[PDB]
RNA sequence: AAACUCCAUAUAUAUAAUUUUAAUUAUAUAUAAUUUUAUAUUAUUUAAUAUAAAGAAAGGAAUUAAGACAAAUCAUAAUGAUCCUUAUAAUAUGGGUAAUAGACGUGCUAUAAUAAAAUGAUAAUAAAAUUAUAUAAAAUAUAUUUAAUUAUAUUUAAUUAAUAAUAUAAAACAUUUUAAUUUUUAAUAUAUUUUUUUAUUAUAAAUAUGAAUUAUAAUCUGAAAUUCGAUUAUAUGAAA
């Protein structure tokens, strides 16, 4: 839900465990909205192939999961 | 598990069966079966009115839901053929396949647009 | 390719007159985190500053004592813990 | 609009008691529009056919006399058979 | 036109266009791959026409106001008057087709 | 091939209690032309030009043969042979198909005054087609001190349709404005060009073109808009 009534964005999530103890979330949700509620734990975002490991700071907070997890691997050209 | 691909035991549509097709009506029958529901959810989340906390679990719930529930998930197939693009509705087929039936004259009124 | 600023001729100092480098300090109060003035000499012209985040509201210096605020701004009719235990289901992960 | 407006507003209102609609003056979000939209479910669900029709099967069941004979059938079965005999036919299926 | 010198503008106009229209034209030609023989050849009223016409708009297009239509109608004045370079080029024209007196096949 | 065919046209008849009306219509059935006749002028009884009198009489669509190109399609679908059968078959969650050096087509928008923008409610003038997996009218609210416009929200009046809605068609035409342009403005006078004139003073290569690119805020659809959707607003204003 992105207009500001109805949201913000949530997804079901393993975060009380991890704020009790340091165990990162493996998420495969990418389209979950940031909250305050989880600032400084560990995030394990899907990015098609590999899980990317982030930290979450007060910056990322309106954000979505998936905005930090880039899927495509940056271009470049075989000059030949 | 092995005796079903899906969840719930479902029919088989009857003439052209195809493993997309199969998919598909399976997918359209749980969205008829549980459309209310969603529905009620769907009011549920959306109330600036009730308490915040009931909308947040209806909003989860919603969530939740899975693959065959969603009315966005349904895509309309050629019935005589398995297809997906060019699909007429007033007759559920196919570009070719449409033409094909057409021209035979299977089509209750359908004919060459000349002008 | 080096990129420099070319030297002038140096001025000569005499020997016994060099000059001890006294530069132009000003008496600042810093307010820590708490309201616990202190006085430090400072080279920046500015007579008082307080700061936020110091050693006095730090949790390693004592341990037995803004897109989160517009999100908190355009959020607030919800009022987003409770929220936490509602939305935190530890099956999936 | 020389008419004063609290007037038009009670007006509105009597009008939607005494038919069934609903009076929202103040122009909230009420959610009307996720219920009153009528359920298309059923129309969906009947999209590729009545999955109860006669079958091949049914035409030995019904007519039990009458042997009749399904022909794409016996042609994939004389196929098989066919793929059987020159070394052709399906590998024996794992179990584990 | 009427309105600078008070006398029938559409007249005036035929006139100018009758004055200014190229009697003939040099048409070039491949000439069965060899030099480009050009022949004066006869031109129909229209065509006639039509050349005075994109001379006139090019000469009143050199005028100064905004509106075209009062380039226009200050450039059929002149016309009428008896001042163009419209003028000067169909001169040189005829000249060019009087030279190649006996190019015409028929004769 | 032509012709019969369809659309469109002209005429006639039928039907429509002229509130489902548009009879200036719609739709069944006919008739009508691949037009006819005559006087002349050239070339040999005819054929092209011209003239005349008789007619509503003038188009478009479908149809694209045989062969060929081992042209395209096994990704509409089906089938031969061949290969896979705990995998080359089947389901879910996410990602990709939207990657970006150069290059190639198709388009769209532009580069301003024979051309762009404001406005135009006894609402200037159409056709064709869609609306039970809907079309959404009026009206209220916010953007926005009036209101209209445009965009959303609020809520569904009417109709599943010659009856209501999508939908007051738009260019047109008319007034106003328009930088480049000291080809204008505003201070004085001036006057039989007064929405204006004259005099004297001051007014000193991308705009009041274009809309790419980006920042923030909202809205829409959907369970979900990060990769990766569509609007609106306030800024941004490349190239050309
Ligand atoms: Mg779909
Ligand atoms: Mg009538
Ligand atoms: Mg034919
Ligand atoms: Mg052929
Ligand atoms: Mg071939
Ligand atoms: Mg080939
Ligand atoms: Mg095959
Ligand atoms: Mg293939
Ligand atoms: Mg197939
Ligand atoms: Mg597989
Ligand atoms: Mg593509
Ligand atoms: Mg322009
Ligand atoms: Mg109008
Ligand atoms: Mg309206
Ligand atoms: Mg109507
Ligand atoms: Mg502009
Ligand atoms: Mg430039």
């Amino acid at each position: 839900s992105r207009s500001v009534w109805k949201g913000p964005n949530i997804v079901p999530l393993p975060i009380r465990e991890a704020m009790t103890k340091g165990t990162p979330i493996r998420t495969n949700a990418r389209a979950a909205t940031i909250l305050p509620q989880f600032v400084g734990l560990k995030f394990q975002i899907h990015n098609g192939k590999e899980y990317v490991p982030i930290e979450i700071s007060e910056d990322m907070v309106g954000h979505k999961l998936g905005e930090f997890a880039p899927t495509r691997k940056r271009f470049s050209y075989t000059q030949t | 598990m092995g005796n079903f691909r899906f969840p719930i035991k479902t029919k088989l549509p009857p003439g052209f069966i195809n493993a997309r097709i199969l998919r598909d009506n399976f997918k359209r029958q749980q969205f008829k079966e549980n459309e209310i529901l969603v529905k009620s959810l769907k009011f549920i989340a959306r109330n600036m009115n009730l308490p915040t906390k009931l909308r947040l679990e209806a909003q989860l719930k919603l969530n939740a839901l899975p693959n065959y529930m969603r009315s966005t998930q349904i895509k309309n197939r050629c019935v005589d053929s398995g297809h997906a693009r060019f699909v007429l509705s007033d007759f559920r087929l196919c570009r070719y396949q449409f033409r094909e039936n057409a021209l035979k004259g299977n089509l209750p009124g359908v004919k060459k647009g000349i002008w | 390719t080096r990129i420099t600023l070319p030297r002038r001729p140096a001025k000569k100092i005499q020997l016994g007159k060099s000059r001890p480098a006294i530069y132009h300090q000003f008496n600042v109060k810093m307010e820590l985190s708490d309201g616990s003035v202190v006085i430090r000499r400072s080279q920046y012209p500015k007579g008082e500053i307080r700061l936020i985040q110091d050693q006095r509201n730090n949790p390693l210096w004592n341990p037995s004592r803004g897109s989160l605020d517009r999100f908190n701004k355009r959020y607030s009719s919800l009022f987003s813990t409770v929220e936490l235990s509602e939305e935190n289901k530890k099956k999936t992960q | 609009m020389n008419v004063p407006k609290a007037r038009l507003l009670k007006v509105a209102e009597l009008s939607a008691k005494i038919f069934d609609q609903n009076f929202n003056p103040s122009g909230i979000r009420t959610g009307s529009k996720i219920l009153n939209e009528r359920l298309k479910g059923p129309s969906v669900a009947s999209y590729y056919g009545n999955p109860d029709i006669l079958k091949f099967r049914h035409l030995k069941t019904l007519y039990p006399d009458i042997e009749f004979v399904d022909l794409e059938e016996q042609y994939r079965l004389s196929m098989v058979e066919a793929k059987k005999r020159r070394g052709k036919g399906a590998p024996k299926k794992m179990k584990k | 036109v009427y309105c600078q010198t008070r006398q029938d503008p559409i007249q005036a106009l035929e006139k100018s266009l009758d004055e200014l229209a190229p009697l003939m034209m040099t048409k070039t030609f491949n000439t069965g791959v060899a030099k480009a023989s050009v022949i004066p050849v006869p031109l129909n009223k229209r065509q006639r026409n039509r050349i005075a016409w994109n001379w006139i708009v090019q000469s009143a297009n050199q005028r100064v106001s905004s509106d075209f239509a009062v380039r226009l109608g200050e450039e059929l004045t002149a016309i009428a008057k008896g001042t163009s370079s419209a003028f000067e080029k169909r001169d040189q024209i005829h000249k060019t087709a009087i030279a190649h007196r006996a190019y015409i096949q028929l004769k």
